[PDB]
């Protein structure tokens, strides 16, 4: 048994994310994608 | 990049809860609702100013428990955890140069009453109607945001801006930023020591001219200040007789019959609700400044903080190598760094 | 990387297709404007004190000494009424103007050129953009390289070799662990560390990081082999 | 040097133009290679 209700939350504000840094590591990209987005202004 | 949210009880504001000046104000029609909407339209617009400036990040980047990036110290201006807000030691101090009149939250109706409101005009202004509102996203919630964007900064330099974030040592990021400007990448490596002083040094006089000086933060300050003002203004005009025999509702109420009270009531609803006109004009143009203040702050993070900007004088005095985002209260602080 | 943008094109038509209120941006301008003028005809019903809104009930009523002051109640609020639409007008079309400035912009530099400025022509690296109309607006469809599959690698500042230290001229010097190579950096493709590929500046104890690596020198190997010939002559010229 | 730089036309299209040698990286390593071949020949006298 399960049931729809009006919730309340602190926001996310996205994913957490430690970044792999060192004083001698790079990270390079192998392959790409074209992305087409729309923007629309009045 | 914001100012205070404002939401007006119209009818409490122009008639002291008297129903008899309440069945008055309707004679005028929609001018309480469309003031009304036209307040929630500007209260709307400060959380999608402050979404637009802070919110760029996909992810809430972190750096490391390792706080060695080639040499540069950005101690100062990334969160210290022993705060119970996160915020930077810079950020810290922006917090302290500009002082607020109100922030949105709770007054337990025991802070109002008494002592309270003979010396803060705050209860006087919400027992005539007058509300400021709490923005959507606390100090807290951007001192996340801003910590986010410059823990990708400088543990991934403009990736994060593109893509997923790429990590790339600092002192390799910043010979990047030194060939950006057509100067070869040897003379950062050849002279990053000294690179390094300079810029521990001038994020020093950072730290030293916000500590001495008064009103260095006055852009922000202005905001406030004029908000309050506005305000207190509106306030004022409810001592205004505009012609009538008093200004005070139950005066008129306690000394006059419901014929002749009634065009004592009309001029007071007829001036009250001109003075709301005026302050929901004025805010209205306002507004209006402030967003173009805060499409120019995203642009300044887009341009300054997520890339390195061939734009003369726009991300500060020199040839662009890199900036760091700062918050402050109804605002954002940009560190430009320029060789 | 056509079949990446073809696609791309087709989400475009299906996210239109299938999705209620993008346009929100246009559809609200309209919704606005709209609202405006049903407020200000609502505001025609309102008496302002009166005895009546509808002005020929006061003239088939009253005489024309106390008509005027219902008359008159009707056209000070009525004015007030235009007034306060004019001035919501004048501020919504310094903010359409504001948008149509940034639109205008948006043309030029994306549409009309490949801009550097991050984020302004879309989320990623600007290839271009293409102009689409809408009722009271502009859709941009932004083109962008967005890098993808990343690998780690080792990396060093700067290369060691005859004592002498080198730089990429263009690219970043990287490892996979056991090799070095020089990669642009945008893409990963590797190549060997080259006298072409790399610029000298000083010597290995001024910087930070360098490593010892081997430098080629295209020219070195073709003139051994211009050795060797010459050594085939002089062993062959040994007979005469 | 011829590496520093790229050649367009002659001296006289420019003003302002100034006289100065131009490094070739390429011809002291052909001339210590010339060195080099000459002294084979000089040994080759000895056969
Ligand atoms: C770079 O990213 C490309 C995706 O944007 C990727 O292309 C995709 O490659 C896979 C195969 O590896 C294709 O999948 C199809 O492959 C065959 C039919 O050709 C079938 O056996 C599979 O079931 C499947 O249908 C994708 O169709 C293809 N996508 C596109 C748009 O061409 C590249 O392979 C990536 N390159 C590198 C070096 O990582
Ligand atoms: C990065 O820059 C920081 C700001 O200048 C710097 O922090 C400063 O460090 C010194 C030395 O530790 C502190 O001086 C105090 O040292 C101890 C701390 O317990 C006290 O007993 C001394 O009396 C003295 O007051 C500064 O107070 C400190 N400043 C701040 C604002 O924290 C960092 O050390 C630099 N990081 C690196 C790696 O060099
Ligand atoms: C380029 O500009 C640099 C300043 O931004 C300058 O660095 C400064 O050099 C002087 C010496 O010439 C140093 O002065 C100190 O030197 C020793 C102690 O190390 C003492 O004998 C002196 O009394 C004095 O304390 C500065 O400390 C140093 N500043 C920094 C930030 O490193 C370079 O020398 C300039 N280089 C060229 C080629 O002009
Ligand atoms: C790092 O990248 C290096 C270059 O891609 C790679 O070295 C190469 O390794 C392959 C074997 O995996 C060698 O392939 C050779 O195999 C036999 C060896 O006798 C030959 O008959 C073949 O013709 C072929 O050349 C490559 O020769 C070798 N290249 C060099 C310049 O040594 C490393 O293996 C990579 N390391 C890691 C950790 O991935
Ligand atoms: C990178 O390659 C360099 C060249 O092979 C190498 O430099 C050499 O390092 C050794 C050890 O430091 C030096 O040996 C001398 O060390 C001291 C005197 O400084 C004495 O105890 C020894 O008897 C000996 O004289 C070499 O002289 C030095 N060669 C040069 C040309 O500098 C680096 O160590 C290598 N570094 C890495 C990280 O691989
Ligand atoms: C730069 O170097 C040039 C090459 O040495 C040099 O050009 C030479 O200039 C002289 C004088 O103008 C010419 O001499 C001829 O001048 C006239 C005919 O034009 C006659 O009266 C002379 O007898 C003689 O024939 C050289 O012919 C000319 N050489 C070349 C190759 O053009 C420039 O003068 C130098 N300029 C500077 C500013 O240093
Ligand atoms: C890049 O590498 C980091 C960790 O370093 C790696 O360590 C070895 C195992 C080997 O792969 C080395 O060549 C690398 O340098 C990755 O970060 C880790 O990711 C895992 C999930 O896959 C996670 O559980 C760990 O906690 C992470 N560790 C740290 C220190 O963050 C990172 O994911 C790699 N990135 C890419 C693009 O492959
Ligand atoms: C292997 C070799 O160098 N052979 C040459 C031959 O080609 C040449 O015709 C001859 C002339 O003397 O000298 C010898
Ligand atoms: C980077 O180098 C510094 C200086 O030698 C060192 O303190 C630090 O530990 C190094 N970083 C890592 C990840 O070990
Ligand atoms: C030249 O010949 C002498 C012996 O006649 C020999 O000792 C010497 O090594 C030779 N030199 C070369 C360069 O062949």
């Amino acid at each position: 048994v399960a049931s729809q209700s009006i919730i309340a939350y602190t926001m996310s504000l996205g994913a957490e994310n430690s970044v792999a840094y060192s004083n001698n590591s790079i990270a390079i990209p192998t392959n790409f994608t074209i992305s087409v987005t729309t923007e629309i202004l009045p | 990049v914001s100012m205070t949210k404002t939401s007006v009880d119209c009818t409490m504001y122009i008639c002291g809860d008297s129903t008899e000046c309440s069945n008055l104000l309707l004679q005028y029609g929609s001018f309480c609702t469309q003031l009304k909407r036209a307040l929630t339209g500007i209260a709307v617009e400060q959380d999608k100013n402050t979404q637009e400036v802070f919110a760029q990040v996909k992810q809430i980047y972190k750096t490391p428990p390792i706080k060695y990036f080639g040499g540069f110290n950005f101690s100062q201006i990334l969160p210290d955890p022993s705060k119970p807000s996160k915020r930077s030691f810079i950020e810290d101090l922006l917090f302290n140069k500009v002082t607020l009149a109100d922030a949105g939250f709770i007054k337990q109706y025991g802070d109002c009453l008494g002592d309270i409101a003979a010396r803060d005009l705050i209860c006087a202004q919400k027992f005539n109607g007058l509300t400021v509102l709490p923005p959507l996203l606390t100090d807290e919630m951007i001192a996340q945001y801003t910590s986010a964007l410059l823990a990708g900064t400088i543990t991934s330099g403009w990736t994060f801006g593109a893509g997923a974030a790429l990590q790339i040592p600092f002192a390799m990021q910043m010979a990047y930023r030194f060939n950006g400007i057509g100067v070869t990448q040897n003379v950062l490596y050849e002279n990053q020591k000294l690179i390094a002083n300079q810029f521990n040094s001038a994020i020093g006089k950072i730290q030293d001219s916000l500590s001495s000086t008064a009103s260095a933060l006055g852009k922000l300050q202005d905001v406030v200040n004029h908000n309050a003002q506005a305000l207190n203004t509106l306030v004022k005009q409810l001592s205004s007789k505009f012609g009538a025999i008093s200004s005070v509702l139950n005066d008129i109420l306690s000394r006059l019959d419901k014929v002749e009270a009634e065009v004592q009531i009309d001029r007071l609803i007829t001036g009250r609700l001109q003075s709301l006109q005026t302050y929901v004009t004025q805010q209205l143009i306002r507004a209006a400044e402030i967003r173009a203040s805060a499409n120019l702050a995203a642009t300044k993070m887009s341009e300054c903080v997520l890339g390195q900007s061939k734009r003369v004088d726009f991300c500060g005095k020199g040839y662009h190598l890199m900036s760091f985002p700062q918050s402050a209260p109804h605002g954002v602080v940009f560190l430009h760094v320029t060789y | 990387i056509a079949n990446q943008f073809n696609s791309a094109i087709g989400k475009i038509q299906d996210s239109l297709s299938s999705t209620a209120s993008a346009l929100g941006k246009l559809q609200d301008v309209v919704n606005h404007n709209a609202q405006a003028l049903n407020t200000l005809v609502k505001q025609l019903s309102s008496k302002f004190g009166a005895i009546s809104s509808v002005l020929n009930d006061i003239l088939s009523r009253l005489d024309k000494v106390e008509a005027e002051v219902q008359i008159d109640r009707l056209i000070t609020g009525r004015l007030q009424s235009l007034q306060t639409y004019v001035t919501q007008q004048l501020i919504r079309a310094a903010e359409i103007r504001a948008s149509a400035n940034l639109a205008a912009t948006k043309m030029s530099e994306c549409v009309l050129g490949q801009s550097k400025r991050v984020d302004f022509c879309g989320k990623g690296y600007h290839l271009m953009s293409f102009p689409q109309s809408a009722p009271h607006g502009v859709v941009f469809l932004h083109v962008t390289y967005v890098p993808a599959q990343e690998k780690n690698f080792t990396t060093a500042p700067a290369i060691c070799h005859d004592g002498k230290a080198h730089f990429p001229r263009e690219g970043v010097f990287v490892s996979n662990g056991t090799h070095w190579f020089v990669t642009q950096r945008n893409f990963y493709e590797p190549q060997i560390i080259t006298t072409d590929n790399t610029f000298v500046s000083g010597n290995c104890d001024v910087v930070i990081g360098i490593v010892n690596n081997t430098v080629y020198d295209p020219l070195q190997p073709e003139l051994d082999s211009f050795k060797e010939e010459l050594d085939k002559y002089f062993k062959n010229h040994t007979s005469p």
